[PDB]
RNA sequence: GCCGCGGUAAUACGGAGGGCGCGAGCGUUACCCGGAUUCACUGGGCGUAAAGGGCGUGUAGGCGGCCUGGGGCGUCCCAUGUGA
RNA sequence: GGAGCAAACCGGAUUAGAUACCCGGGUAGUCCACGCCCUAAACGAUGCGCGCUAGGUCUCUGGGUCUCCUGGGGGCCGAAGCUA
């Protein structure tokens, strides 16, 4: 059904992330690309390839990890330690320039919605914007 | 040149036919307030040999405490059990700001002013275990951007 | 009003030094390098690990007992204090020091800060020039602090301001021996003054 | 030589393992081609320069390997390998806390040179009969354990497995401990948990045998002076 | 105040000595917020701790998939008035 | 409508008592129709729909080029993860 997709990708890529994989899928969106546009830039993953899936067109997301520690659990830190969706479909999320978020004190990104297109916590104070504060990430 | 520091002792009880016997738990902090601090408790049949192999465990478990000025890199909680620990950074002239648990872990590692709260379990121990694994999960400004390039 | 009595007894409850007599408090002991314990029948018995409160309480009850001020007027200060910006612990003793009753133990003019208080309080203090018989006055940068005409004599003053020579004053202090006269130079940051003190302490014992 | 052809690796040296598996060979497997899994030894190689490259680089500054194989398929073929390189092994069951307890352990490594140099010695008919034959019979039992373990007073810089799976307890406290793992393991074991691997397969003397053999001329060949080819192709198959 | 003190050795009752804390005040009672993150917007829960409706169907209601255009209500910026 | 069974009830036992447990009888009821009642440990003590995150084995039921792969179900052990 998918009341929420936007959220559906995030997930899809925390669901990923966490059992440490090359690359998962999600639908294709104008709004959806603009968002990972925003990752990649940021260097929270490496990149995308609109790809296709059985006549559906897909993005294949592609993650980035730090390197392989030692001793217990090998299993390398996280590019992308915590990302969870804000303003959802059932509670949206309206902040001015003045009143927008302090990821991490800068050490994290807010993605967020604004009639200048997909931009940063910073850019929107920047610019002099602000809109719908779609999540975070660190 | 490390400061010890036991927070936390007690006397648990097991039964047994006749009476019951006793061990004794030591919970011990180790630091130097250089940003080097290590947690381990202690259990033995008596107070002092566990506060002794409590330092020992707590000497073999250390940690990276990246101190921005007294303070910690970024506003950080960690869930351990049922337990929840707070810790945003303050700006100088504040002091340590927490419980007699906590601050214990952050004087010997330095932290000049910071703002925490327990939230959840009050239970010591695992406020404790809870802390360290906050500690543990910082990351500076450096280490973070090292991993945003790749390659 | 303020404290009255038995004063070596704190001299020693704290387990320090603290000057709180003029020569006694400064001669052999505060009764203390006689007897360096607490007072009480318990006095000569090993003292029980000291609670993270007792700790704060105990250091706080040093600092005021130092200045021997009522924890009226006392915690006042902190929180004007702690109101401010920047450290406020350093900015406290800021505050401490500013006092009229203050000034004047530090430039000799008294030997004890109660002596001090009984100067200041009797109208034997001048502040610019102005009769100043109150102990809470505080003082900024540049104000005068000398003695008035009708006591700029007194066989006590003579002897106080006598002893100051072979003494040197504060790096934020300034005494015209020879004249009476003295002047408040800066606010002394905590170096400009050390202490058995841990501020710091003083800090969290009052965040409850 | 450390070179090795893809043709005497035709025997079994290659998976033997099937749906037994950790999903995790997934890098390191082929094809289902019969039942078993076959691993792609291309990948093999690769996996291998960069293991024997940290082999000799630390064969070659005066390090020392302790090689774990209790399976009865590779059981003496450690013994001979260990021996003929003068490295500590594992051919017995293998203890728990050799390494994290390793302090510890030892001192019953010093019961053995008590009761080892006690054989010949002055004062021992003084003791009673009664008293003797269980002596040796211990120190039968020492000797059992702790032939490949009695030398080594101190922890290897890294350790060689002929399966993780079957020792993860020899890794857990090794790797509790730092100390790089080195191991040869079929789909069996999970690997991640392995620093450098032999993807193939860790039954079957003649892989295994294979590999250890040479294996350990590369170890040799980081002092000088590689001889004849250690004992081996004994009642093969 | 809570946990609890008193049974012929009570640092818990009563007095004394002594000590701690305040000071023209020191206590008590009552009431509001805090701690209580214990109504949880910030900021919680419902297998066994309190908690999934006995099960469907469906009304209003809340929520809603990929592309493109008009409108620009919500939303966002600037400007100005008002907010004594 | 009523064979068997069986609250209530009666008798025999056991027991200090035995309004029970055991034995012999036994009415409503248990069965059908129609109309009520609407409860329950009505339980997986787990609301419904959609997406995402290792696999191994057993079984029911499909489809296929039928060692196998593939769909819908029903159990067990278990990656990661959650859990006092
Ligand atoms: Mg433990
Ligand atoms: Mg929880
Ligand atoms: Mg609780
Ligand atoms: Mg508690
Ligand atoms: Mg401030
Ligand atoms: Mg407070
Ligand atoms: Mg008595
Ligand atoms: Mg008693
Ligand atoms: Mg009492
Ligand atoms: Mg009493
Ligand atoms: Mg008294
Ligand atoms: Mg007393
Ligand atoms: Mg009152
Ligand atoms: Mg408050
Ligand atoms: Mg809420
Ligand atoms: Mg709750
Ligand atoms: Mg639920
Ligand atoms: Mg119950
Ligand atoms: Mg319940
Ligand atoms: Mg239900
Ligand atoms: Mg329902
Ligand atoms: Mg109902
Ligand atoms: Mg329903
Ligand atoms: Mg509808
Ligand atoms: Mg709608
Ligand atoms: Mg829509
Ligand atoms: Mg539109
Ligand atoms: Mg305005
Ligand atoms: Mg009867
Ligand atoms: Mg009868
Ligand atoms: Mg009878
Ligand atoms: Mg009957
Ligand atoms: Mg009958
Ligand atoms: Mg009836
Ligand atoms: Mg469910
Ligand atoms: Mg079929
Ligand atoms: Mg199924
Ligand atoms: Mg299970
Ligand atoms: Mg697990
Ligand atoms: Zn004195």
């Amino acid at each position: 059904m998918l009341t929420d997709p936007i959220a559906d990708m995030l997930t899809r890529i925390r669901n990923a992330t966490r059992v440490y994989k090359e690359s998962t899928d999600v639908p294709a969106s104008r709004f959806k690309e603009e968002i990972l546009r925003i990752l990649a830039r940021e260097g929270f993953i490496k990149g995308y390839e609109r790809v296709d899936v059985d006549g559906k067109p897909y993005l294949r997301v592609y993650l980035k990890y730090g390197p392989r520690r030692q001793g217990p659990d090998p299993r390398p830190e996280q590019v992308i330690h915590h990302i969870r969706r804000i303003s959802k479909p059932g509670r949206r999320v309206y902040v001015g320039v003045k009143e927008i978020p302090r990821v991490r004190r800068g050490l994290g990104i807010a993605i967020l919605s604004t009639s200048k297109g997909v931009l940063t916590d910073r850019e929107a104070r920047k610019l002099g914007v602000g809109g719908e504060l779609i999540c975070e990430v660190w | 040149d490390f400061e010890e520091k036991m927070i936390l002792i007690r006397r648990t009880a097991r039964m047994q036919a006749g009476g019951r016997r006793f061990r004794f738990g030591a919970l011990v902090v180790v630091g130097d307030r250089q940003g080097r601090v290590g947690l381990g408790f202690g259990k033995a049949p008596e107070v002092p040999l566990a506060v002794q192999k409590a330092g020992y465990y707590a000497r073999r478990n250390m940690v990276e405490v990246p101190l921005q000025n007294g303070t910690i890199p970024h506003e950080i909680e960690v869930e351990f059990g049922a337990s929840k620990i707070v810790l945003k950074p303050a700006a100088p002239g504040t002091g340590v700001i927490a419980g007699a648990v906590p601050r214990a872990i952050l004087e010997l590692a330095g932290v000049t002013d910071i703002l925490t709260k327990e939230l959840g379990s009050r239970n010591p121990i695992n406020i404790a275990y809870a802390t360290m694994e906050a500690l543990r999960q910082l990351r500076t400004k450096a280490d973070v951007e090292r991993l945003r390039k790749g390659e | 009003g303020r404290y009255i009595g038995p004063v070596c007894r704190l001299c020693r409850r704290e387990g320090v030094k603290l000057y709180l007599k003029g020569e006694r408090c400064y001669s052999p002991k505060c009764a203390m390098e006689r007897r360096p314990y607490p007072p009480g029948q318990h006095g000569q018995k090993r003292a029980r690990r000291p609670s993270d409160y007792a700790v704060r309480l105990r250091e706080k009850q040093k600092l005021r007992r130092i200045y021997g001020i009522s924890e009226r007027q006392f915690r006042n200060l902190f929180e004007e204090a702690s109101k401010k910006k920047g450290v406020t612990g350093s900015v406290f003793l800021g505050l401490l020091e500013s006092r009229l009753d203050n000034v004047v133990y530090r430039l000799g003019f008294a030997v004890s800060r109660r002596q001090a208080r009984q100067l200041v309080r009797h109208g034997h203090i001048t502040v610019n020039g102005r009769r100043v018989d109150l102990p809470s006055y505080r003082v900024r940068p540049g104000d005068e602090i000398a003695v008035a005409e009708k006591s700029r004599n007194l066989e006590l003053i003579r002897q106080n301001l006598e002893a100051m020579k072979g003494r040197k004053v504060g790096p934020w202090l300034s005494l015209d021996v020879e004249g009476m006269k003295g002047k408040f130079l800066r606010l002394p940051d905590r170096e400009d003054l050390a202490l058995p003190v841990n501020e710091q302490l003083v800090i969290e014992f009052y965040s409850r | 030589e450390i070179t090795v052809k893809e043709l005497l690796e035709a025997g079994v040296h290659f998976g033997h393992e099937r749906k037994r598996w950790n999903p995790k060979f997934a890098r390191y497997i082929y094809a289902e081609r019969n039942g078993i899994h076959i691993i792609d030894l291309q990948k093999t190689m690769e996996e291998l320069e960069r293991t024997f490259r940290f082999i000799e680089d630390l064969a070659m500054r005066g390090g020392t390997i302790l090689f774990v194989g209790t399976k009865k398929q590779a059981q003496d073929i450690v013994r001979m390998e260990a021996e003929r390189a003068g490295m500590p092994y594992v051919n017995q069951r293998w203890l728990g806390g050799m390494l994290t307890n390793f302090k510890t352990i030892s001192q019953r490594v010093h019961r053995l040179e008590e009761l080892e140099a006690l054989f010949a010695s002055p004062e021992i008919e003084e003791r009673p009969k009664k008293e003797q034959v269980r002596l040796k019979h211990e120190l039968e039992r020492l000797q059992k354990y702790l032939s490949g373990f009695r030398l080594l007073k101190r922890l290897p810089d890294a350790i060689f497995v002929v399966d993780p799976t079957k020792e993860a307890i020899a890794v857990r406290e090794a790797r509790k401990l730092f100390i790089p793992v080195i191991a040869l393991a079929d789909t069996d074991s999970d690997p991640d948990l392995v620093d450098y691997i032999i993807p193939g397969n860790d039954d079957a003397i003649r892989s295994i045998q294979l590999i250890l053999s040479r294996a350990v001329d590369l170890i040799i060949q980081a002092r000088g002076g590689v001889v004849e080819p250690s004992p081996s192709y004994a009642l093969v198959q």
